[PDB]
């Protein structure tokens, strides 16, 4: 259903809304109508040394097959983890990235405007020359 | 290796953010005065072809005044 | 968990527009709409719009489709009606570009 | 009577390619461009705002 | 961060620029293009043949509106209007 907030929301209330916002500015239904406030190089190095071992592991578990694969494979498993470490680090470096290009696009964009209205001007004031000069 | 070509190929990270912050500020400025070049050309050109259309009324005022 | 709070829930309830079959279930009410009670409640919650309020908004239609249903109060069925096919027009290119 | 026939079509090409000069170009423009420095002075708050819109499904 | 500047101007504008009825239910410069109608029709009627009795004409915004005169409580003005000339 609907908050019970809304129970609080009569033209009357809200004809007696702004003198109390300049009261208060110097508890009730009131105080429903009023909104409430708001509440309080770099890993790429290290990747390839992760990568280099996740395969270094790999060949582990493929000659391990026997009961003890078990063990190897828990290592294996912390590798991965690892992994995702770095790439959350790439989380929001990249999107501040995308930024930047976006804005340079912008920029280009809005010289060529210009660029494409300036060589049809040009054009058109060669050509009224051309008939000038077959008269006299 | 496509691995190896991917992290190879990646745009060059850096560990500090202050230089992707200041790209960005210096990217608005730049934003900023193109837009006013922009308008400026728009003027001139405007003119231009205010001078050209003066031009054919006046051609039009002379086949006007000729023929009939 | 303990108590819930004011912001909390009127947040819930507004990210709650979101869903096109709730605020069917919404709209297809006879109690709610004798008194100016939910209309003026729809208005007030338009301060999700603005900072630093927006910085807590998880899906950004449920604010806008509170501003057309706040459009479309100040001006029965049928409308109500014709609203949700478009909608649903709209939805899954949303979600493909989601995941 | 020939030469002047051909130097009113003259007249008439150029006057064309003014009137399409004229529909290629501006007061929108530039107040698009007013509300747009509007719009950029933030950053910030899109940056640690605008990743948590990726990983959200509807709302049920 | 497109949605992410939607949501900073209020809204999502991409739904009702994209949804049909959605957007069913969310001039100074159209003045200068009925004077542009009468240069191109000016030098076609000024290279032709115009008859005697029409040589005095008025050209009104949009439009050349020439008069001659007879009776009937009013006099024989047309307007005339149009957009070929090859």
């Amino acid at each position: 259903t609907s908050p019970s907030y809304v129970k609080f929301f009569t033209q009357s209330n809200l004809e007696k809304l702004p003198k109390y916002k300049e009261k208060k500015a110097a508890t009730c239904a009131l105080d429903y109508l009023i909104p409430p406030p708001m509440p309080k190089q770099y890993k790429i190095q290290e990747l390839r040394k992760l990568l280099k071992s996740l395969l270094l592991n790999y060949l582990e578990l493929i000659g391990v097959l026997p009961d003890m694969y078990e063990r190897k494979v828990e290592n294996i498993r912390t590798i991965l983890v690892n992994i995702h470490h770095l790439l959350n680090e790439y989380r929001p470096h990249q999107s501040r990235e995308s930024l930047i290009m976006l804005l340079e696009e912008q920029l280009e964009y809005k010289r060529g405007e210009i660029r494409e209205i300036e060589q049809v001007c040009k054009q058109v004031h060669d050509k009224l020359t051309s008939i000038q000069d077959t008269l006299r | 290796r496509q691995i190896n070509k991917l992290i190879d190929s990646l745009p060059g990270v850096d560990v500090s953010a202050e230089e992707q912050l200041r790209k960005i500020d210096m990217l608005q400025k730049k934003l900023v005065e193109v837009e006013d070049e922009k308008i400026e050309a728009i003027k001139k050109k405007e003119k231009l072809l205010r001078h050209v259309d003066s031009l054919i009324e006046d051609f039009v005022d002379g086949i006007a005044n000729s023929k009939k | 968990n303990p108590l819930p709070t004011r912001f909390e829930v009127e947040l819930e309830f507004i990210q709650s527009l979101a869903n096109i079959q709730y605020v069917t279930y919404l709209l297809t009410q006879q109690q709610i709409w004798k008194s100016p009670n939910f209309k003026n409640y729809l208005k007030y919650l338009e301060y999700w719009c603005n900072p630093p309020y927006s910085q807590c908004i998880v899906y950004p239609n449920c604010l806008f489709i509170l501003k057309l249903l706040n459009g479309f109060m100040e001006s029965x069925x049928x409308x109500x009606x014709x609203x949700x096919x478009x909608x649903x027009x709209x939805x899954x290119x949303x979600x493909x570009x989601x995941x | 009577d020939k030469d002047s026939e051909e130097l009113d079509s003259k007249t008439r090409k150029i006057l064309e390619i003014l009137n399409e000069c004229h529909d290629e170009l501006x007061x929108x423009x530039x107040x698009x461009x007013x509300x747009x420095x509007x719009x950029x002075x933030n950053s910030t708050e899109l940056l640690d705002y605008a990743t948590k819109l990726s990983k959200f499904i509807w709302p049920a | 961060l497109v949605t992410a500047l939607e949501v900073l101007s209020l809204g999502r504008p991409n739904l009702p620029t994209h949804n049909f009825k959605l957007s069913g239910v969310s001039i100074g410069l159209i003045l200068q293009r009925l004077k542009d109608l009468n240069l191109t029709v000016s030098i076609k009627i000024a290279l032709m043949n115009i008859p005697k009795p029409l040589n005095s004409y008025h050209i009104k915004n949009g439009r050349i509106y020439f008069t001659v005169p007879n009776e009937f409580e009013i006099q024989l003005s047309t307007v005339n209007r149009q957009s070929p000339l090859f």
